[PDB]
């Protein structure tokens, strides 16, 4: 329905040097999927019963600026990718 | 070298479902060390306005932790370090999901053919968060409970009972749950012999 | 020898990977006689001419279908069928395909620093994201548009600016600025050119 957009930020400063730090940026968003999106669905002809099932899923992608992205369902386990993404 | 304050791994983001375990986790660096200090919505946190929270700041790792949270919980979580060389501040945001399940039916309808006069009870087993609203159906038109027709709820167990079926009774009947995140549907076929 | 009709024990379950990784879609299966299954993708049939590479496999009551490199383009639903002579059984879950993004970051950072007039001065940041951050120079809050003046000058994910011969004039405060759609970063330094004694 409504996707949420989470923010992160960091603001260092250093008096000793003058020196200053800021960064803000897109940390997570979490998405919805309509029902429809995932479905299951059952006809036995024998017995002359039917089932059908659908739900909404909820899907949650991270990322950040130390080059690791993290994304998922909700309920189900996240998965850790590593930036500049390789193969194994 | 006298060091400022600075995060190696900052706060972020986290979303967690309503009664599970929540946790902030940042790493610092710096000397001397900083004193380190967590808010919330701006106001400094404490047992007195998040029950039951744990702090902790060893070895360069500091660590929030919301053992029971509620969506109430929800807001901006901000970590603070300072010495004297100067501070650091790192923040993110709390978002609490409602643990919610579309509808299941645990026991669905079932196909009978049976005997005119006889008593016929169709049950389903049901669950959901929220709780589904659950309806019963014959061929396409809702049933409305009745001494002749009638609707029960025993727990997450739903019952028709048909006191006395006769061949006007035969068909598709079938039974729809639905709730915010989802709906679920079982039908069967009722055969009433003459 | 109980001629049932076919039934998911485990539907197929949505999944989020990223754009160049691995993705599986996994059911479980039960009938008798033993069902016939088959793939789709919005509808149509998947075959080794809509998908090459994909890797089908459907044993022990086990069905799974494997996309070894996934691209942006295989995003959609996928539903696994299975059918027999007493039923039929359908399951849909959804791909979703993920881009690598990362927030501009300052590998390495600008650093205060001070000098004697008549000094080569040179100032550096590292600078990381994906897409590659747009980055810009300022002093004293305005923008430096690179020239003889100040050059700026970029080397591998390197930026920096050098000051060919650096007066008090130049002496306050630089920063570097540096965005993408999706996040920024600044790292702002200062620079004091001593004077005469």
């Amino acid at each position: 329905m409504a996707t949420s957009e989470l923010s992160s930020e960091v603001s260092e400063e250093n008096s000793e040097r003058r020196e200053a730090f800021w960064a803000e940026w897109k940390d997570l968003t979490l998405s919805t999927r309509p029902e429809e999106g995932s479905s299951l669905h059952e006809e036995d002809t024998q017995r002359h019963e039917t089932y059908h099932q659908q739900g909404q899923s909820q899907v949650l992608v991270q990322r950040s600026p130390w080059l690791m992205m993290r994304m998922g369902i909700l309920g189900r386990g996240l998965q850790e990718y590593q930036l500049p993404y390789q193969r194994v | 070298t006298t060091q400022a304050p600075t995060f190696t791994q900052p706060l972020q983001s986290v979303v967690v479902l309503e009664g599970s375990t929540a946790t902030f986790e940042a790493h610092i660096s710096g000397f001397p060390v900083p004193e380190v200090s967590w808010f919330r919505d701006g106001q400094v946190i404490s047992t007195s306005t998040l029950p039951g929270v744990q702090i902790s700041f060893s070895d360069g790792r500091a660590k929030l932790t919301i053992p029971a949270v509620t969506k109430a919980n929800s807001g901006r979580y901000s970590l603070k370090a300072t010495n004297g060389s100067g501070q650091a501040t790192s923040t993110a945001e709390l978002l609490v999901k409602a643990e919610t399940a579309p509808p299941n039916f645990v026991q669905r309808l079932q196909s009978m053919t049976v005997r005119q006069g006889s008593q016929v009870r169709l049950q389903v087993r049901v669950t959901g968060i929220p709780t589904p609203v659950v309806k019963f159906y014959r061929d396409g038109a809702e049933i409305q409970s009745s001494l002749d027709f009638q609707i029960s709820q025993e727990g997450d167990l739903y019952s028709l009972l048909i006191a006395e079926a006769y061949p006007e009774d035969s068909g598709t009947y079938s039974v729809n749950a639905t709730n915010s995140v989802g709906r679920a549907t079982s039908t069967a076929e009722l055969l009433v012999q003459g």
